[PDB]
């Protein structure tokens, strides 16, 4: 009944190499490939939260959903009521926060 | 007297003080004619504290002239104090300085210059040696005042508030007012002469009382009972009080805000003295005309503004003469001063301008200060070449026909239109416009491009083809900016009538 | 007695924070979700409002036995210390929270940082067609640090009170620490840390010695 | 008739009967019992009681000052004998009401003021008014009114050179003049000026001419008789609480109805310390009128 | 001579948007997107400059110079089977290259901030888009 | 002895102030919550009604030693400072306060901003259905000064309670940097510092090295 916080932790370890992007006026000079998401200070590749909860909310909506939803506001019942839902007064706080993801093995790969 | 209330329940004191006042210019109109055994057919024009006779030119009528300014100057001593004052004036004039085949111009100015000059001399020196010794004696020991007048004498307990004999019967007749017959008795009612007091009762108790003289309010009917009839601007939609929460709409929208507003016929004196000496060299100077200019203002200003004030949520609280006072909601306020002033230029042809200041204010704001600062922007109206409103501080005084074309109907309708389609993110675009139009006269040239960059960002932040609609505000208000400084007030006082009709709170 | 105790922080971001202006007064810079900056410097801030509103809301689920439907129905432990319009004793709160200001801009500097404040880069794809719609937002740089001050004071009635005071000051920023700070949080945005947590006696005379332990073992 | 008294003020509230009224300028009362009482909490108030009962001590109602010092308007004197023009009635009209709004001219021109010229306020002061409430009874929401001057406007007074007067001066200088002292208004810098050689030779006080008044004065009782045949004026009242350190209770002081300024006479008088005290009352309620003349052609 | 002084660089900027290329059916080849982190690198130097003096704000003129010169180089776009370089085309016109030259104080810095806010307001005006 | 001292400083205001003025008096202003200013240059100012009856309510949950309903029923150290109209022998204090008038606008201008007063803009979220009602704040902008000038009256058989009155002063001054200055400033506005706090005596003859020294040290 009381109110609780259950962190899940786990190390992100890429099987084949990532590439989710920024804009291109932001990439280093003299270079014409596709620039990643980089930290503004360490210049490390970072996975946001907003990609894996788009991605994970895009895969469970073929899971969870009975009708497919034209719209994320057109979600199920449990999808919304973790992911959030603007246009449901229920559901417009998820109980679900995720957090950007930053490069933690830099140690290991030097 | 009318406007020096600082107290709660002022708004029943102020409308009962502006008809206590004019009932008392009534009275001393037809107490001087029944003096001399004349009637109001001598009456040439009566209102606003001045007051027209014609007279016979006898040592006998100086006489009663001369004992009755005395004798209700005394009375006025006794129950105002200094506060207030009247003074009396006469000019000797034959028939033929009135005839417009035989008169000329500067007599018939002259006629009214003579009256005017002495009673200018009267109100400068006002109180003899004795009355001055009287009033200076002292010795009198008051731990406590009055809470509204703020007058010592006669102090009573009332509502555990401390008021003085006058503003005591003043709340007794501000819920006598409702009535249409007022008479007059010998101790019973607001002192309103030499042993004569005022009381306003209803017509069935009228066969039960005592008077000597009966007064009918807005009434054209020749009623059962002989009353002389007078005609007073008392519009009243609610209680002054409510009128600050009023202004919100049935959505909840609208600044929770009242409005005063005083309004000034331009140069009324100037109108009367020469206004018809203009054409045929002269010979339209007479009083017959004059008068029946007298009598159109009063017919326009005590019985018609009634009906321009009709279904709006207001109060006319003075109204004779010039001078209007009218305090309500502040859209219905504005909207009836446009409308007072339309018909004034429809009625008068054009010839005759007027000059507004329509002060806002908030809830509970005493009504002394209101009429201060509304009689501030009045001023300020008047010293634009006149012909001009002000609407809530001297910084966007215009021309009454500029107000009227350009911002009431044009700016703000063109506002109200493009800025109902924008939501509240985009509804605050309007402040932003408002700050670029107040700081131009710094960075002239990079306010402008602040402008054009922050239009086409409202032009974005629209939604999908609601913004193929929103690209006429940019055209519009880029030239309305780039034109003049005029036309940049204008738009500055449509935005912030805009924010106070739409402001959430 | 009377005293004034000055809770002292470093609020460091973990991921870039996004609090939000207006639109209408931002820069001239390109489209963006701007976050609310100094008028001076032009630097970001976290203003106390957001900090107040937050840990209200997360102390809210904790320390309230009825949801409340509006914060004049929050419990007397919320209302003493957030203070209550609708109630006579609790007219004002015994918190004051300040705006913290950026402290640590020469630290970024000397990383090499050129703008306090990134552009993020986010789209959204529909269900069906699969149209990417682009956004961009501003955020402030991870690693920035603003100073955080919290003033708490004690009266004649707070003398019973102040250790479970204390307590729901630490379970509040706890609750911060493990929520986000105002903004798009859902989608990684606003974790902050709170750093070398520490109460000072900043008038009249208090021990918190204790409560300074309290603050290093917690936190 | 000896100095020129000037007080520059920032914001400053002199009430006209109400806490949401400010005037331009205050009396001469106001400031001889801002004297009284900085002379009491000095301990020297016999000295300054001794110095007023002298003949010698003369006093002025406070005038703008902005390069140059300014004189009220004359009451009295519209006279036609210089202001006699063909002109329509509209610009007579016009030039009247803009005679009326009138209230201060500049010593330059008085005379020319006499001559039948018109001339225009000048921008001297904006009285403003702020809402203050009391955020423990949420019911007294207050207005108060100021005169917040601009454009390097003083008010200025005439007065003799005294070292006790100046010194009661420099220490009204710290403690304000009027209003609500303690909440930022009434606060001024002083400084001491001579009279100029235009002004001085008309100051006058025991003749009969015209002569316009400068202090809001109230004649004796011998001579009130010249002030009432031959004399313009404007009836100005003196009520009010009587300010107290010895009764706990706020007693009225007695209402006296003064003579305005500038008040035309034919002759000069004396003026009063008039005890306006209600009765059964410790000490005194002095109230200061004594008046400064302006001679006319 | 100083091209860029307190009374002229809004109308510089005017001009300069005025003159820049556009397609063949109008529309401006310069985007936003183009020179975003140039506006963004104005913005910071713009705020440093109230605070830090020019002394430790160079580096960042240096840098600032070195982006406009990779961003006038690198952004081409290829429309009707011809390309353009947008951002080299603004440089020119808007005389940025030798208006950064002349940057000496805090005043010269500001004023050439000043001009950029001023010809990106007047390029949004003319149809910029983002 | 008869002489006044005169406390002068200049108030850095280190948060947003807004103490807030009437909507149609202090100009007609497009805000909902407008702050005061003065009404000819229009610059924002600090109204000494403000920091009296911010002072006397601060130094009145110190130097009561009880609680009063009224500011009559108050301690005779606020009484003989502020004024109690019901006491004879207080019916005037011995302090009086000005109006704080903006002192840097020339280096407000020479830093390069625009406005001297600033729109912040929040929002409440309703704790049911979640959605945020927006609102708009008027504030001074942070680095502005103000003059301060507070003077206190020293006369004859007064001079025994003056080692006392002093510490009230400085003591409220204290608590004045420690609390906001009127407004919202439980979240975060209104955060001041004095800069230059020293006392002269300008008429008469006091000793103020003591007094001067510990405005410094004490604060």
């Amino acid at each position: 009944m009381t109110f609780a916080k259950i962190k899940f932790s786990a190390q992100i370890r890429l099987e084949t190499g990532l590439h989710i992007g920024g804009s291109d006026a932001f990439a280093a000079i003299g270079a014409i490939d596709s620039p990643v998401i980089k930290d503004p200070i360490t210049n490390l590749p970072i996975i946001p939260g907003s990609s894996l909860k788009g991605k994970m909310r895009t895969l469970l909506a073929k899971v969870y959903n009975e009708k497919v939803a034209e719209k994320p506001s057109d979600d199920s019942d449990i999808l919304s009521r973790l992911f959030g839902n603007s246009k449901d007064k229920r559901f417009k706080m998820g109980r679900l926060i995720f957090r950007d993801a930053f490069l933690s093995n830099a140690d290991e790969l030097d | 007297f009318i406007y020096n209330i600082a107290t709660s329940g002022a708004a029943k004191q102020l409308k009962a003080r502006s008809l206590y006042l004019d009932f008392m210019s009534e009275y001393i109109a037809d107490s001087l004619l029944d003096k001399l055994g004349l009637n109001r057919a001598n009456l040439l024009y009566v209102g606003g504290g001045h007051a027209y006779f014609v007279l016979a030119n006898t040592e006998k009528t100086v006489e009663t002239l001369v004992q009755f300014e005395k004798d209700f100057n005394q009375f006025l001593l006794a129950n105002f104090q200094t506060r207030l004052y009247v003074a009396f004036g006469w000019g000797s004039f034959a028939a033929k300085d009135i005839m417009s085949e035989l008169n000329s111009p500067e007599s018939y100015r002259q006629i009214y210059q003579k009256a005017s000059r002495m009673i200018s001399e009267k109100k400068i020196s006002r109180y003899d040696y004795r009355t001055l010794m009287l009033l200076n004696r002292g010795g009198k020991s008051s731990e406590r005042e009055c809470e509204i007048c703020h007058s010592v004498e006669n102090l009573v307990s009332y509502h555990d508030q401390k008021v003085c004999d006058i503003c005591r019967g003043l709340y007794q007749f501000s819920k006598e007012i409702a009535h249409d017959h007022f008479i007059i008795t010998e101790n019973e009612g607001l002192p309103i002469g030499p042993n004569a007091c005022l009381k306003g009762v209803a017509f069935e108790k009228l066969s039960q009382e005592s008077f000597s003289r009966v007064y009918v309010k807005n009434d054209y009917k020749a009623g059962t009972i002989k009353a002389t009839h007078v005609f007073v601007g008392d519009y009243q939609c609610d209680e002054i009080h409510k009128y600050a929460a009023l202004s919100k709409n049935e959505d909840g929208l609208g600044i929770k805000r009242l409005a005063v507003v005083r309004l000034d016929v331009d140069d009324l004196g100037a109108a009367f003295m020469a206004g018809f000496s203009r054409q045929g060299n002269g010979q339209y100077s007479t009083l017959s005309r004059s008068a029946t200019f007298s009598r159109s203002m009063s017919l326009f200003f005590k019985v018609y503004i009634n009906q321009f004030a009709s279904d709006k949520k207001l109060s006319i609280i003075y109204a004779g003469g010039d001078d209007v006072f009218a305090i309500g909601s502040w859209q219905d306020i504005i909207a009836f001063t446009v409308e007072l002033r339309q018909n004034f230029i429809k009625w008068t042809n054009g010839k005759l301008t007027l000059s507004a200041g329509i002060g806002l204010f908030a809830d509970k704001t005493p009504i002394s200060l209101m009429a201060h600062q509304t009689g501030e922007l009045e001023e300020a109206a008047k010293g634009n070449e006149k012909d001009s409103i002000s609407l809530f501080s001297s910084d966007y005084t215009f021309k009454f026909d500029r107000f009227i074309t350009n911002v009431y109907d044009d700016k703000l309708e063109q506002i109200r239109y493009f800025f109902n389609h924008q939501d509240e993110r985009g509804k605050n675009f309007i402040y932003k416009l408002i700050e670029l139009l107040r700081n131009y006269e710094s960075e002239e040239k990079m306010n402008v491009a602040r402008l054009a960059y922050y239009l086409t960002r409202l032009e974005e932040l629209t939604d999908k083809d609601e913004r193929d609609k929103f690209k006429q505000f940019k055209k519009l208000f880029f030239k309305w900016y780039t034109n003049n400084e005029s036309d940049r007030k204008e738009a500055e006082l449509a935005l912030l009538l805009y924010v106070y009709e739409i402001r959430k709170d | 007695t009377f005293a004034k105790i000055k809770f002292s922080a470093q609020i460091r971001l973990e991921t870039g924070l996004h609090i939000g202006g207006s639109d209408a007064f931002a820069a001239i810079g390109a489209i963006d979700s701007p976050v609310i900056k100094d008028p001076i410097t032009n630097l970001p801030i976290i203003p106390g409002s957001s900090l107040k509103g937050k840990m209200r809301t997360l102390l809210a689920k904790v320390y309230n036995e009825k949801v409340a439907e509006k914060p004049s129905d929050d419990s007397d432990i919320l209302s003493r210390l957030f203070g209550n319009s609708k109630d006579k004793r609790f007219k004002m709160g015994r918190l004051i929270f300040r705006d913290a200001f950026l402290s640590n801009a020469d630290e970024l500097d000397s990383l090499g940082v050129r703008s306090y404040t990134e552009v993020k880069f986010e789209n959204t794809i529909d269900r069906i067609t699969a149209e990417a719609n682009p956004r961009q937002i501003e955020r402030a740089i991870r690693n920035s640090t603003f100073d955080f001050e919290l003033i708490y004071e004690i009266t004649d009635e707070n003398e019973n009170q102040v250790e479970e005071d204390f307590k729901v000051i630490r379970d509040g920023l706890k609750l911060l620490e493990l929520d986000y700070l105002g903004g798009s949080g859902s989608r990684g945005y606003g974790k902050v840390a709170f750093e070398n947590l520490k109460a000072t006696t900043v008038f009249g005379n208090y021990d918190v010695k204790t409560l300074n332990e309290l603050l290093t073992a917690e936190v | 008739t000896y100095k020129l008294y000037i007080m520059t003020f920032q914001n400053a509230h002199f009430g006209s009967g109400t806490l949401d009224s400010s005037k331009l300028t205050f009396s001469a009362d106001r400031i001889f019992s801002a004297l009284v009482l900085e002379a009491l909490k000095m301990g020297k108030l016999d000295a300054f009681l001794a110095e007023a009962n002298q003949d010698k001590f003369t006093l002025t109602d406070a005038f703008p000052f902005q390069f140059g010092p300014f004189l009220p308007k004359p009451i009295g004197y519209p006279k036609h004998d210089q202001i006699d023009q063909s002109v329509d009635v509209k610009e007579v009209r016009r030039q009247a009401k803009l005679s009326k709004k009138l209230q201060f001219l500049a010593l330059e021109n008085v005379d020319d003021y006499l001559n039948g010229e018109l001339f225009e306020n000048e921008e001297h002061a904006v009285i403003d008014t702020v809402t203050k409430n009391q955020p423990h009874k949420d019911d007294n929401l207050y207005q108060v009114a100021t005169t917040r001057f601009s454009n390097d406007t003083s008010l200025y007074v005439i007065a003799n050179e005294s070292d006790l007067l100046n010194e009661l001066m420099s220490s009204l200088q710290y403690s304000g003049l009027g209003g609500k002292r303690s909440s930022g208004f009434g606060r001024f810098e002083l400084d001491i000026q001579n009279i100029p050689l235009e002004l001085s030779d008309r100051l006058t006080k025991n003749h009969s001419d015209k002569v316009m008044s400068l202090t809001t004065a109230l004649p004796v009782d011998a001579d009130l008789e010249e002030a009432m045949e031959d004399g313009h004026y404007l009836l100005t009242k003196s009520s009010g609480f009587a300010f107290s350190h010895a009764t706990n209770e706020n007693y009225r002081k007695q209402d006296l109805y003064k003579f305005a300024s500038g008040s035309t006479f034919s002759k000069t008088f004396e003026g009063q310390i008039v005890d306006v005290r209600p009765l059964d009352f410790p000490h005194a309620v002095l109230n200061y009128a004594k008046p400064l003349f302006f001679k006319l052609e | 001579m100083a091209i860029l002084t307190d009374e002229n660089y809004v109308d510089k900027a005017e001009r300069a948007i005025s003159l820049l290329e556009k397609d063949n059916k109008g529309n401006y080849l310069l985007t936003t997107s183009q020179i975003r982190k140039l506006l963004s690198l104005c913005s910071s130097l713009y705020d440093r400059s109230k605070e830090r003096k020019f002394d430790e704000l160079i580096n960042d003129v240096s840098y600032l110079r070195v982006q406009f010169v990779y961003q006038s180089g690198r952004n081409s776009v290829r429309v009707n089977r011809q390309t353009f370089f947008p951002v080299k085309d603004l440089v020119e016109k808007g005389q940025i290259l030798e208006a950064l030259k002349e940057i000496k104080d805090r005043e010269t810095l500001q004023r050439f901030c000043r001009y950029m806010e001023a010809l990106v307001a007047y390029f949004k005006f003319y149809g910029g888009k983002d």
